[PDB]
C-alpha cells in the first residue's frame, strides 16, 4: 500500500498500446518440443 | 543451358544497397529541409532591415 | 498444406487480432525483430509458421493476416508500436472516413473504391498459399464500421470464393447494454445479410467475460488486455490442431459437418474450461471431471442463456494438453447420465471430440493459471432464440417509431429492406420453434 | 421542389437492382477460381461421364447455362442505357432548380430598396452616390 | 402463402437446382440397367448347371 | 484528412473566440509568439485538424474574427494571443451595428458577406476536406445573430454535405439589458433551426449559479466564463484530436442524437467542479464522478430536466478509465432513474472514453444532454414576444430598416410548432 | 553482326535518349572520358559494345545513335554535359527555328533544307554497319517540333530502306491532359501518315507512369529522371537480348512477325512487372507467380485502358534474369487458363517468351528496385480503341469550329487532309472493332 501510496503518474502521455503490449523479454519465450516436429520435408 | 542461378552472396550484396539508398534517400529530404528553411531566414533578414529603413 | 487467411474488419476488430498476432508469436519463436536467433528454422518458409506465419527467404515472418480500417488512429497508432515491422506495411489497410456506425455508408459510400484494393490483396495471399482452408472472419455486430464494410466483402469474397471455408466471428451486442441505439438497425441487416452466405459464425459477450474476471479470476478492475487475451487465448485453442497434433486430429471441415445441424442456424457457443486465477490453481488440483462440470456449468457462459430453458444439439470438445481417453470417455458417460443436460432426442451422440496433448501456456506478465489440461466448450442450444428474441421486440418498437430513419433515408435507402429482414428474423425464431420442437 | 425528394427514392432503388445482378452473374459464371473449382465436384462430375457410359446424347444443362448467361447479359445492356439516361436528366432538372431559386433571389432585393428612401429623412445626393452601388453588382453569377 | 412460383427468369440460386435437376436422370438409367443385370446374371448361372 | 475552420461571431465570441483559442493552445503547449515548444507528440501529429503549418513551425489557428466595431478587434488583437491571430482573417466593417439585427443581417451585412465569402473559400482551399464548420456567437447578440443568420444560410447551399456546428449563449431569462433582444432571437432562430444541424444552449444566470455554487470566489471575469465555456467546448473536441477507442465524429455523435431533424438544441454538461478545500478532499472515482455528473446542480446550460424528461444523453470520459465502470455507472443510473426516460426510446445512453487525460487532471468527462428541457425556453419568449407585438412597441426603426409585421408572423408560427412539437412528442 | 541505329527525334525525345545512354554505359563500364580501364576489350570495335557503341581504333565508345532538334539551347546544355566527349559532334544534328507545334511547318519549312544533312549521317552509319537489323525511333505524338520533322524523314527511311524493320517509340497523348490545343491536329497528321510506313509503333502515357511511382515506388515527386529511367529501363530490356544471351535468344523479326497479327494495326503495349520501391523489395520476396499476377494486374499498364472492356491477341514476355522454365511454363498455364483474361479465340497460343540470364541492374543515383526476376510485357488488346474514340470526339468538335486553321492555312495549307485523316482513322476503329467481332 505504501509505495502505490503515490498515484502520480510520470509519463501520463502513454498510448494503452505502448504500456499495454511493450516488448517481451526474449528468455520467456516458449519452446517447440512436439509442435509438429518435421526437420524432414 | 546448365546456369542454375545466382547465389546468396550476390543477395546479400543485393539487399545491403538499398538500405544505403534509403539513408542517402533521408538525408536528401533533411538537406533540402535546411535548404529550404535557409531562404526563409534570409527572407526573414532582409524583410527586417526593410522595416528598420521604414 | 493445411493454412488459412485471418480477416479483421472493424477497428474494434484489429486490436483483439493485434493480441491475437501477439499471442500468436508467443509460441512460435518469433522475436520482434522478425527472425530466430542462431537456430536453423528459417526456409523456404515451412514450419508452424507455415500454417500462420509467411518467413520466406528473406527470413521475415509475413503473417497471412489483413488488417483493415477506416480510422486512420490506431491503425498508425498500431503502425508505430513494437510488431509494426512485421505487419506488412498496406496489409493494413487504413482509411480517412467513418461509416458513422451506419451499416450501409460502409456498405455504399466507401465500400466501392476499397475492396478492389482488398481484393488485390486477397488474390496475391491466395495464390501464395497452397492449402487454403478457409478464412477467419474477425468484426462485430454493433461495428461503427465492422457491420457495413465486412458485408459486401464477404460477399464479394463468397461469389469468387464460394467453396472454401468462412469463419465469422464478432462480438454479439450486449442484451442489456446499448452504447448506441443504432446498434440493432444495422445488427439485424448484417444477419439477414449473412444468413444465406456466412458459414460459421461464432459470437460472444463482454458482460459475462468481466463476470468471469470476477468470479474467479478475481479482478474487479481488468481490461481489454485481458479481454483480448482470452478471447485470443479462445482462437488459439480452435487453431492448435493445425499447430500441433494429438491422440486424434481434427479440422474445421469436420467442425462445420458436425455442429450445425441444419442450414441457415449457424450459431454455435464457445467456452473455455479451466478459467481460474494463478493462485487457485497453485494450491488446487486439475482434472478431467471437476473442468467437464465446470465447462458445463450454466453460469460459466459468457452468454446470457440458460441452457434449461433451452435444449442441446451439440458438444465439440477440444481438448489441449496431457489426457487419456479412459477418464475422458468415463466422465462424458457420466455427463450423458446427467438428467439436467437436456439434449434433442433427435441426437443420440452430440459429442465431438478433439485431443491435443500440447499443455497451453502462460503469456509473459500474464494473468491466466498455469494450464495443463484444457478444453473449449463448443456447443450449440435452443436457448439462444431469447437473443434474437429480445432485439426483435427492441426492433420493432423503434421502426414503428422509426427514429433516426432520416439519417439512413438521407443518404440513400428505404424502408423495404427493413421490412425484409423483420420477417426473415420472424423466420428466424419460428425454425428455432419448429426445430425446438420434437 | 416536390419533386426533387420524389426522383432520389426512384435512383436508390433503381441503382440496387443492378449490384445484385452483378453478383447473380458472378453465380451464374462460376467463382472464376480454377484451383477451387475442383472442390465441387469440377462441374461435369466423374460420376456423370462415367455414368454416360453407354452414353447416347448428353444432357441439355450447358442448354441452359448458355441461356441463363445469355439473358443476364441481355437484362444488363437494357439497363445501363436506362441508368446512363436517369443521371442527366436528373442533372437537367438540378441545374433549372438553381436558375429558378437564383432568379427570385437577386429579383427580391428591389422593393426594399425603395422604402429606405421613402422616410422623411433623406436627400438628394445620398441616392446618387449609391445608385451605381446599392448590392455588390456581381449578381452572385454562380460565384466560385 | 402466396403463390409465388410461376416462371419470371432471375434465378440467383440456379446452377445447385440445376446439379440436383441431373441427379434424376443419372441415377434414371442405373435402375434400368440393373434390370437387365438381373435377368443376364442369373441366365449365365443356371446355363452353367446343365 | 478531415479538418475544420472555426468562426469568432458576434462581440461575445470576440471573448470566447480568444479564450476557446488560448485553451487549445496552452492544452497543446505552443506558447504565445506561436513556435511550438515540442513535448507530446500525439498532440503534435492531431493539430492538422484546427491548425496549417506556417514557417517556423508557428501553428496558424484556422479561425475567421469578423465584427464591425474595431475597438474589440484591436483588444483581442492587443491580447497574448492577437499575434498568433491573423490580420489576413480581421475582417471588419465601416459601420456600428446598433447592434439592430435587421441591418447586420440586410444593411451592413451586404457589403461584407461578399468578403468574408472570399475569405473562407480561400481558407476552405486551403486545406483538403473539411468535416465541417463550427460558429462561436450569440442567438440574442445583435451583430452575431445579424451575420450568422446570413452566412449560415449562405454556407447551406455551398456545402451542403458538412458539419454546420452552432455555438450560441442565450441571454439571462431574468434581465436581457437589450429589450429588442426578444425580437432579434426570434428572428434568428427561424432561420437557425432550418439552417442549423447542432445546437449548444448556454445561459448566464447558472453560470453565476455555477460560480455561486462551486467557484465560491465572489466575483469572477467574464472571461472566467468563458474559460468554462472554452473548457466544455474543447473536452467535445478532444474526442477527434485525441487518440483511445471513442468514435469522435460529431456525425458519429449527431446521428446518435437526432432521431428527428427538428433536434438541433442541445444542452452540455462537465467534469468534476471543484471548491477551495476539496481539491485535496476528493476521492476521484468513476462513482462520485458519475453522482457529479448527473447532479441537478452540475448542470449550466437552461434550468432543471427535473420539469421534463430526457431524450437522448451522450457523455465523453477523458482519461484513464475503462469500460466497466462506465458501464455499472450506466446500469446504476438506468436503475437508478428508468422512469424519468421517455417510454419512446431505452437505452438513451451514448459512452464514450478518451484514454487521454488533460493537463492539470487525470479523471475528466463530458456530457452533451438533449432533453425535454427547451420548452421553458421558448414558451418564455413567446410571452416576451406576444406582450411587445401586442402594442408593436420599438417597431418603428425595423420599418425604417424594411422590416414589416408579416415574417414575424410565420416567425412565432414556427416557433409554436415547435412548443407543440417538442411538447406532444414527450406528452 | 547484331547491330541497329537509333534516331533521337524532338527536344522531348533528347533528353531521353541521354538518359538511355547514360543507363548503357554503366552495364558496359564505359568511362565518361571514352575508355575502357586498362582492361583488354578494345580493339577493332568487336565486343559487346559492336552492338550498340563504335568503339573503333579510336578506342572512344562512339553511339550509334543520331540526336536531331531544331532548337539549339537543350542540344546546346547536353553538348556541355558530362558524357558531350563520348557523342559525335555532328551525329547532335542541331537547329535554329522551330517547328511552333506545327506538323506541317517542321515538314516543309525547314525539313527540306536539313533532310540532305541527316541522310548523310544515316548513309555513313550505314556503310560502317554489318547487319543493321533495324532503327531505334523516339518521337512524340505530342511533338513540337518531334511530329512533323520525323514524318518527311520516316518517309525518307521507308523509300530508300524499305528491306528492314523500323521501331517507333512515342508518349501517347496524355487522354485528358493536354499542354498544347494543336496537339490532336499533329498527332492524327503523325497517325495517319505513319500508318502505312511504320512497322512497330509504341507508346506509352506519362500519368500512369506517374501513378506507379506514388503507388509501389513511392516516391509523391518523381521527375523525368525517375520517368527517363523506367523507359530507359523499358528499351535497355528489350535490348538486353542483343547485349546478352538467354535460354533462347529472341530478335524484333520474331517480335514483329509474332505481334502485329495483319496488317495495320502494330501496336501492342510495353510493360515492366518487378517496379517496387527499395524497402518493399526488402523484407518482401519475388518470384514469378506473383510478377506474374502482377504484370496482369490491370492498374500495372501505363495506358489507359480496360483489359476487361477490350480482348486479348498478342503477349510476348521478356524474361531477365534467373528463372527455370518448370515455373514459367506453370505459371503461364495458370495465366491460359484464367477466366477474367479474354484472348480472342482466334489464337489458341499467343505467347512469346525471351529468357536471359542477366540479372537486371541499378543505375547509381537510380531509385528503382534490385531486380533477380524481371519481365517487360508486350501485348497487344482491342482495349485500346477507346483512345482514338477519344480521339476523334475531341478533333470532330474542333475541326467542325476550325480553330487555329488560320494559322496551318497560313503557312500553305488548308482542310483537305484532315478530312481523310478521319476517316483513316474512323478506318481505325471499324477494323478494331471487326477484328473484336469474331
Ligand atoms: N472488438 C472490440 N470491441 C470493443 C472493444 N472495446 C469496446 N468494444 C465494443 O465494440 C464496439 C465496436 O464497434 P464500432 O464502434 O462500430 O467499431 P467500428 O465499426 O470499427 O468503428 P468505430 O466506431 O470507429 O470503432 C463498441 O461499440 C464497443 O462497445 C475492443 O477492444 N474490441
Ligand atoms: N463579449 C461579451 N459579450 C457579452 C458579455 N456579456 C453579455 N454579452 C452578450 O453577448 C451578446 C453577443 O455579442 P454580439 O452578437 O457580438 O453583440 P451585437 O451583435 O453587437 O449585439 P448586442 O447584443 O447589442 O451587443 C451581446 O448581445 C451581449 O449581450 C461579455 O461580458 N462579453
Ligand atoms: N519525350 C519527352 N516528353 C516530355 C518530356 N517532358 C515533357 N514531355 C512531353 O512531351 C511533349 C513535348 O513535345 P514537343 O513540345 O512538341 O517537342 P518538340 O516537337 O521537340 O519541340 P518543342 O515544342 O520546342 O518542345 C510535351 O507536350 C510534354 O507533354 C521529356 O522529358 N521527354
Amino acid at each position: 500500500l505504501q509505495q502505490k501510496w503515490l498515484a502520480s503518474k510520470t509519463s501520463l502521455k502513454e498510448s494503452i498500446y505502448t504500456t499495454s503490449y511493450p516488448r517481451l523479454p526474449v528468455c520467456a519465450m516458449s519452446r517447440r518440443e512436439h509442435a509438429i516436429p518435421v526437420p524432414h520435408p | 543451358d546448365r546456369w542454375k542461378g545466382m547465389n546468396r552472396e550476390q543477395l546479400e550484396e543485393i539487399w545491403f544497397t538499398q538500405k544505403r539508398q534509403i539513408q542517402e534517400k533521408l538525408r536528401l529530404q533533411e538537406e533540402e529541409r535546411q535548404h529550404s528553411m535557409d531562404w526563409d531566414l534570409r527572407r526573414i533578414r532582409k524583410a527586417h532591415a526593410s522595416l528598420l529603413h521604414e | 498444406m493445411r493454412e488459412c487467411i485471418s480477416i479483421h474488419v472493424g477497428q474494434a476488430g484489429v486490436q483483439i487480432g493485434n493480441a491475437c498476432w501477439e499471442l500468436y508469436c508467443l509460441e512460435h519463436g518469433i522475436q520482434p525483430d522478425g527472425q530466430m536467433p542462431s537456430d536453423k528454422t528459417i526456409g523456404g518458409g515451412d514450419d508452424s509458421f507455415n500454417t500462420f506465419f509467411s518467413e520466406t527467404g528473406a527470413g521475415k515472418h509475413v503473417p497471412r493476416a489483413v488488417f483493415v480500417d477506416l480510422e486512420p488512429t490506431v491503425v498508425d497508432e498500431v503502425r508505430t508500436g513494437t510488431y509494426r515491422q512485421l505487419f506488412h506495411p498496406e496489409q493494413l489497410i487504413t482509411g480517412k472516413e467513418d461509416a458513422a456506425n451506419n451499416y450501409a455508408r460502409g456498405h455504399y459510400t466507401i465500400g466501392k473504391e476499397i475492396v478492389d484494393l482488398v481484393l488485390d490483396r486477397i488474390r496475391k495471399l491466395a495464390d501464395l498459399c497452397t492449402g487454403l482452408q478457409g478464412f477467419l472472419i474477425f468484426h462485430s455486430f454493433g461495428g461503427g464500421t465492422g457491420s457495413g464494410f465486412a458485408s459486401l466483402l464477404m460477399e464479394r469474397l463468397s461469389v469468387d470464393y464460394g467453396k472454401k471455408s468462412k469463419l465469422e466471428f464478432a462480438i454479439y451486442p450486449a442484451p442489456q447494454v446499448s452504447t448506441a441505439v443504432v446498434e440493432p438497425y444495422n445488427s439485424i441487416l448484417t444477419t439477414h445479410t449473412t444468413l444465406e452466405h456466412s458459414d460459421c459464425a461464432f459470437m460472444v459477450d463482454n458482460e459475462a467475460i468481466y463476470d468471469i474476471c470476477r468470479r474467479n479470476l478475481d479482478i474487479e478492475r481488468p481490461t481489454y488486455t485481458n479481454l483480448n487475451r482470452l478471447i485470443g487465448q479462445i482462437v488459439s485453442s480452435i487453431t492448435a490442431s493445425l499447430r500441433f497434433d494429438g491422440a486424434l486430429n481434427v479440422d474445421l471441415t469436420e467442425f462445420q459437418t458436425n455442429l450445425v445441424p441444419y442450414p441457415r442456424i449457424h450459431f454455435p457457443l464457445a467456452t473455455y474450461a479451466p478459467v481460474i486465477s494463478a493462485e487457485k490453481a497453485y494450491h488446487e488440483q486439475l482434472s478431467v471431471a471437476e473442468i467437464t462440470n465446470a465447462c458445463f456449468e450454466p453460469a460459466n457462459q459468457m452468454v446470457k442463456c440458460d441452457p434449461r430453458h433451452g435444449k442441446y444439439m451439440a458438444c465439440c470438445m477440444l481438448y489441449r494438453g496431457d489426457v487419456v481417453p479412459k477418464d475422458v470417455n468415463a466422465a462424458i458417460a457420466t455427463i450423458k447420465t446427467k438428467r439436467t443436460i437436456q439434449f434433442v432426442d433427435w441426437c443420440p451422440t452430440g459429442f465431438k471430440v478433439g485431443i491435443n496433448y500440447q499443455p497451453p501456456t502462460v503469456v509473459p506478465g500474464g494473468d491466466l493459471a498455469k494450464v495443463q489440461r484444457a478444453v473449449c466448450m463448443l456447443s450449440n442450444t435452443t436457448a439462444i432464440a431469447e437473443a434474437w428474441a429480445r432485439l426483435d421486440h427492441k426492433f420493432d418498437l423503434m421502426y414503428a417509431k422509426r427514429a433516426f430513419v432520416h439519417w439512413y433515408v438521407g443518404e440513400g435507402m428505404e424502408e423495404g429492406e427493413f421490412s425484409e429482414a423483420r420477417e426473415d428474423l420472424a423466420a428466424l425464431e419460428k425454425d428455432y420453434e419448429e426445430v425446438g420442437v420434437d | 421542389t416536390m419533386t426533387l425528394g420524389l426522383m432520389r427514392g426512384t435512383i436508390h432503388r433503381c441503382m440496387k437492382f443492378n449490384q445484385e445482378m452483378y453478383v447473380t452473374r458472378g453465380i451464374i459464371k462460376g467463382p472464376l477460381l480454377k484451383r477451387n473449382l475442383e472442390a465441387r465436384e469440377k462441374l461435369n462430375r466423374p460420376l456423370v461421364r462415367m455414368y454416360q457410359r453407354h452414353v447416347g446424347t448428353q444432357l441439355p444443362e450447358a442448354t441452359r447455362l448458355a441461356q441463363g448467361t445469355d439473358l443476364l447479359t441481355r437484362h444488363n445492356l437494357h439497363m445501363e442505357k436506362n441508368l446512363k439516361e436517369l443521371r442527366t436528366t436528373h442533372d437537367n432538372l438540378a441545374w433549372g432548380l438553381n436558375c429558378k431559386k437564383i432568379g427570385h433571389d437577386v429579383d427580391y432585393d428591389v422593393v426594399r430598396l425603395r422604402l429606405r428612401q421613402r422616410h422623411p429623412h433623406v436627400c438628394y445626393e445620398q441616392a446618387q452616390r449609391l445608385v451605381n452601388d446599392w448590392d455588390p453588382p456581381t449578381p452572385a453569377r454562380s460565384q466560385t | 402463402k402466396p403463390p409465388a412460383w410461376y416462371a419470371r427468369l432471375p434465378l440467383p440460386m440456379h446452377r445447385d437446382a440445376r446439379a440436383q435437376q441431373t441427379a434424376e436422370v443419372v441415377h434414371a438409367h442405373a435402375r434400368g440397367a440393373r434390370l437387365t443385370a438381373a435377368r443376364l446374371g442369373r441366365a449365365q448361372h443356371q446355363i452353367n448347371g446343365q | 484528412m478531415r479538418e475544420i475552420v472555426h468562426l469568432q461571431a458576434g462581440q461575445c465570441g470576440n471573448q470566447i473566440g480568444a479564450k476557446f483559442w488560448e485553451v487549445i493552445s496552452d492544452e497543446h503547449g505552443i506558447d504565445p509568439t506561436g513556435t511550438y515548444h515540442g513535448d507530446s507528440d500525439l498532440q503534435l501529429e492531431r493539430i492538422n485538424v484546427y491548425y496549417n503549418e506556417a514557417t517556423g513551425g508557428k501553428y496558424v489557428p484556422r479561425a475567421v474574427l469578423v465584427d464591425l466595431e474595431p475597438g474589440t478587434m484591436d483588444s483581442v488583437r492587443s491580447g497574448p494571443f492577437g499575434q498568433i491571430f491573423r490580420p489576413d482573417n480581421f475582417v471588419f466593417g465601416q459601420s456600428g451595428a446598433g447592434n439592430n439585427w435587421a441591418k447586420g443581417h440586410y444593411t451592413e451585412g451586404a457589403e461584407l458577406v461578399d468578403s468574408v465569402l472570399d475569405v473562407v473559400r480561400k481558407e476552405a482551399e486551403s486545406c483538403d476536406c473539411l468535416q465541417g464548420f463550427q460558429l462561436t456567437h450569440s442567438l440574442g447578440g445583435g451583430t452575431g445573430s445579424g451575420m450568422g443568420t446570413l452566412l449560415i444560410s449562405k454556407i447551406r447551399e455551398e456545402y451542403p454535405d458538412r458539419i454546420m456546428n452552432t455555438f450560441s449563449v442565450v441571454p439571462s431569462p431574468k434581465v436581457s439589458d437589450t429589450v429588442v433582444e426578444p425580437y432579434n432571437a426570434t428572428l434568428s432562430v427561424h432561420q437557425l433551426v432550418e439552417n442549423t444541424d447542432e445546437t449548444y444552449c448556454i445561459d448566464n444566470e447558472a453560470l453565476y449559479d455555477i460560480c455561486f455554487r462551486t467557484l465560491k470566489l465572489t466575483t469572477p471575469t467574464y472571461g472566467d466564463l468563458n474559460h468554462l465555456v472554452s473548457a466544455t467546448m474543447s473536452g467535445v473536441t478532444t474526442c477527434l484530436r485525441f487518440p483511445g477507442q471513442l468514435n469522435a465524429d460529431l456525425r458519429k455523435l449527431a446521428v446518435n442524437m437526432v432521431p428527428f431533424p427538428r433536434l438541433h438544441f442541445f444542452m452540455p454538461g462537465f467534469a468534476p467542479l471543484t471548491s477551495r478545500g476539496s481539491q485535496q478532499y476528493r476521492a476521484l472515482t468513476v462513482p462520485e464522478l458519475t453522482q457529479q455528473m448527473f447532479d441537478a446542480k452540475n448542470m449550466m446550460a437552461a434550468c432543471d430536466p427535473r420539469h421534463g424528461r430526457y431524450l437522448t444523453v451522450a457523455a465523453v470520459f477523458r482519461g484513464r478509465m475503462s469500460m466497466k465502470e462506465v458501464d455499472e455507472q450506466m446500469l446504476n443510473v438506468q436503475n437508478k432513474n428508468s422512469s424519468y426516460f421517455v417510454e419512446w426510446i431505452p437505452n438513451n445512453v451514448k459512452t464514450a472514453v478518451c484514454d487521454i487525460p488533460p493537463r492539470g487532471l487525470k479523471m475528466s468527462a463530458t456530457f452533451i444532454g438533449n432533453s425535454t428541457a427547451i420548452q421553458e425556453l421558448f414558451k418564455r419568449i413567446s410571452e416576451q414576444f406576444t406582450a411587445m407585438f401586442r402594442r408593436k412597441a420599438f417597431l418603428h426603426w425595423y420599418t425604417g430598416e424594411g422590416m414589416d409585421e408579416m415574417e414575424f408572423t410565420e416567425a412565432e408560427s414556427n416557433m409554436n410548432d415547435l412548443v407543440s412539437e417538442y411538447q406532444q412528442y414527450q406528452d
